[PDB]
């Protein structure tokens, strides 16, 4: 068994520094480089830098020397990350994967175990408490909506008559419209069902505590 | 530095074809490249390194090859299990570079979207915001193209637009779409169409309303 | 027997290109650069020497020419001095490899590159003092005659002891680091079994994972055919010398069969990189690499 378990997600504002943690359990910490990598936007990959946790010692990518200055703790067994003069440009996920390495001939290298992935954000927005609003249509099939706007930050966590509604859901990536979020979730159900049957929209939003009920009404 | 590039940037499967993805180094790095898959919302695991060599208990229908600057793995008689997104990486040298990765997606039979559009909610305008939101529901494949019109100019400022990635029970696409106006302004208007454009319909798929 | 002269320099060039071939390599290829590898290229450039000085040493001495008896010693004696720095490194390696496979979590700290220095300094002090000794007062001559007057004509069993020959750079310095290499290996090669079949036994990776270790072993496998090949080509020298020296009563070793152990002795050092590009993907890689675009 080998598990790498990274600290929690972070919420931060601009110009500000983080320190990501690295507690490895299950083999020895001291034996193996560890890497750090920054995943942009659930896509792209760039190596950070990494560590030889023995020495302390550390090897950068260029583009993130200065930003990224990587550290250990032996006795505890973990590996830290800090990023300073934090920019929205920064929010990502950061990973630590352990390094890994024998003798083909050749120096064999790769990436044995990653992390969890630790999501760093970034905005200059103060936390604020969505807006939910109900659409109603103006077939056999009826679908209705709710619209979730202008809320920092994320996630919230939305629901339609409170999982009792299950099947004809989508709930949409949220996007952020100037400083805040703002998000939309649709259920189609057999017009048989509305308005004849009650429909509502449920939405938490943790951060600034509430729980907003809507109920969707036909038009005038 | 080292510039690692791979093709195609998306690739769509059926369960049980045989799929190859591509990596290019821009210099020599022999072996040296090793292979991450990545499932959605996973972190990446670890999946040929060595280039030909497979991870410990990593199916065999797997494999890597090529060397110096051109690599690539390939997947016999795709599984279920296998889609997601694929990544190579370099360790030649000291500083390292991963690939673009590639999407593996899932084919299905090509499927219209059903397309509802909505006026802004009262709640909404009595604070003073208008937006019209219009869905497009359950299509494959995932190109699609929406045009607001308002009162039959075209609108493009204060659109926003939303896709789903595969849906968990059909694996279709969705989108929301999104034009976001002050109640001002959309009181300047009475007629509102959003309207869309998918390789299904050879018609444009036109919903729309009039306000009041 | 101007054939056992055609024969040397075909060697003589043989083994200097091929060897700076490992050379150039290492340089070259980033992943070759490593502690596993320095003794390697201490291997490597052991077997240039070679080349460039002892084969036309051993050609020469063949005339059986006049010269100094202590300037005449290092002319004989320097392929000990190289046959010798070659063992240091086999040995060393060998250590490496077990180190590394065998207690892989204390490796990456226990051995560094700078570590790797000592020792290769340290092996080739102890090669020259060990080789030149008959040079330190273990001279076989003062106490053919037409030479005379300063000069002592320069032949091997005369004025180089085949007392220290047999004795002393055989049983102390050979046939003992050679069977210390072959425990070291078999050991590696008989832990990893148990290793690879007590993951089998077992459910799930780990600690170790199962293809990565084999991987290690197969490049192990490879290290030790280097050292079986040198015991194929330094031994029936001994086992000749032996036969020669433990009866400095009965008969003495025939002509085509002497010339023909130097020649297989001095093959030593042609046939390594050879079995590199053959066992090792990323030599193989490497001179392939080299050879189509520098020889192109
Ligand atoms: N004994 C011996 N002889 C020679 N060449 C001399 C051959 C010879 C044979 C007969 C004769 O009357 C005069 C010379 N090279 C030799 N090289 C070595 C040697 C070096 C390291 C281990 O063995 N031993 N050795």
């Amino acid at each position: 068994e080998v598990q790498l378990q990274q600290s929690g997600a972070e919420l931060v504002k601009p110009g500000s520094s983080v320190k990501i943690s690295c507690k490895t359990s299950g083999d020895s910490f001291t034996a193996y480089n560890m890497n750090w990598v920054k995943q942009s936007h659930g896509k792209s990959l760039e190596w950070i830098g990494n560590i030889n946790p023995y020495y302390g010692s550390t090897r950068y990518n260029q583009k993130f020397k200065g930003k990224a200055t990587l550290t250990v703790d032996k006795s505890s067994s973990t590996a830290y990350i800090q990023l300073n003069s934090l920019t929205s440009e920064d929010s990502a996920v950061y990973y630590c994967a352990r390094e890994g390495n024998y003798y083909d001939g050749g120096s064999v290298r790769y990436f044995d175990y990653w992390g969890q992935g630790t999501t760093l954000t970034v905005s200059s927005a103060k936390t604020t408490a969505p807006s939910v609003y109900p659409l109603a249509p103006v077939g056999s099939s009826v679908t209705l909506g709710c619209l979730v706007k202008g809320y920092f930050p994320e996630p919230v966590t939305l629901t339609w008559n409170s999982g009792s509604l299950s099947s004809g859901v989508h709930t949409f990536p949220a996007v952020l419209q100037s400083d805040l979020y703002t998000l939309s979730s649709s259920v189609t159900v057999t017009s048989s069902t509305w308005p004849s049957q009650s429909i509502t929209c449920n939405v938490a939003h943790p951060a600034s505590s509430t729980k907003v009920d809507k109920k969707i009404e036909p038009r005038g | 530095d080292i510039v690692m590039t791979q093709s195609p940037a998306s690739l769509s499967a059926s369960v049980g074809d045989t799929v190859t993805i591509t990596c290019r180094a821009s210099e020599f790095i022999y072996s040296s490249l090793t292979w991450y898959q990545q499932k959605q919302g996973g972190s990446p695991q670890l999946l040929v390194y060595a280039a030909t060599n497979l991870a410990d208990a990593v199916p065999s229908r797997f494999s890597g090859s090529g060397s110096g600057t051109q690599f690539s793995l390939k997947i016999n008689r795709l599984q279920p299990e296998d889609f997601g997104t694929y990544y190579c990486q370099h360790f030649y040298g000291s500083t390292w570079a991963f690939g673009g990765g590639t999407k593996l997606e899932i084919k299905r039979a090509d499927a219209a979207p059903t397309v509802s559009i909505f006026p802004p909610s009262s709640e909404q305008l009595t604070s003073g915001g208008a937006s019209v939101v219009c869905f497009l529901n359950n299509f494959y494949p995932k190109d699609i193209n929406v045009k607001w019109k308002i009162d039959g100019s075209e609108r493009q400022n204060g659109v926003l637009n939303s896709w789903t990635d595969q849906d968990s029970k059909d694996s279709t696409y969705s989108m929301s779409s999104t034009l976001t106006l002050t109640k001002d302004e959309y009181e300047r208007h009475n007629s509102y169409t959003c309207e869309a454009t998918h390789k299904t319909s050879t018609s444009p798929i036109v919903k729309s309303f009039n306000r009041n | 027997s101007s054939v056992y002269i055609t024969v040397e320099l075909a060697i003589a060039v043989l083994a200097i290109l091929g060897n700076v071939l490992v050379c150039w390599a290492v340089w070259l290829n980033s992943n070759l650069q490593n502690v596993t590898n320095y003794f390697v290229v201490s291997l490597a450039a052991a077997d240039i020497a070679v080349g460039v000085l002892a084969i036309p040493f051993a050609i020469t001495i063949s005339t059986g020419f006049c010269a100094a008896c202590h300037g005449c010693l290092f002319i004989a004696c320097f392929v000990l001095v190289l046959t010798q720095s070659s063992i240091f490194s086999l040995l060393a390696i060998a250590i490496d490899r077990y180190i590394a496979i065998r207690i892989p979590l204390r490796y990456n700290g226990l051995v560094t590159g700078t570590r790797a220095k000592g020792i290769i300094a340290i092996c080739w002090v102890l090669s020259f003092a060990i080789g030149l000794t008959p040079m330190l007062g273990w001279n076989n001559c003062g106490q053919s005659q037409g030479c005379g007057e300063g000069q002592v004509a320069c032949l091997f069993e005369d004025v180089v002891p085949m007392n220290y020959m047999v004795y002393f750079n055989f049983f102390a310095c050979v046939l003992v680091p050679l069977l210390l290499m072959l425990g070291v290996y078999l050991r590696i090669f008989l832990a990893a079994r148990r290793q690879l079949k007590q993951m089998e036994s077992q459910p799930l990776p780990g600690e170790r994972a199962r293809s990565t270790l084999q991987k290690e072993v197969h490049a192990a496998k490879s290290l030790a055919i280097i050292v079986g090949l040198f015991a194929l080509c330094w031994l029936p020298l001994h086992i000749i010398n032996c036969f020669t020296f433990f009866c400095p009563d009965c008969s003495h070793a025939p002509l085509w069969l002497m010339y023909l152990a130097i020649v297989l002795s001095h093959t030593n050092s042609v046939v390594n990189p050879f079995i590199y590009a053959y066992r090792i993907r990323e030599f193989r890689q490497t001179f392939r690499k080299i050879i189509r675009s520098h020889v192109l």
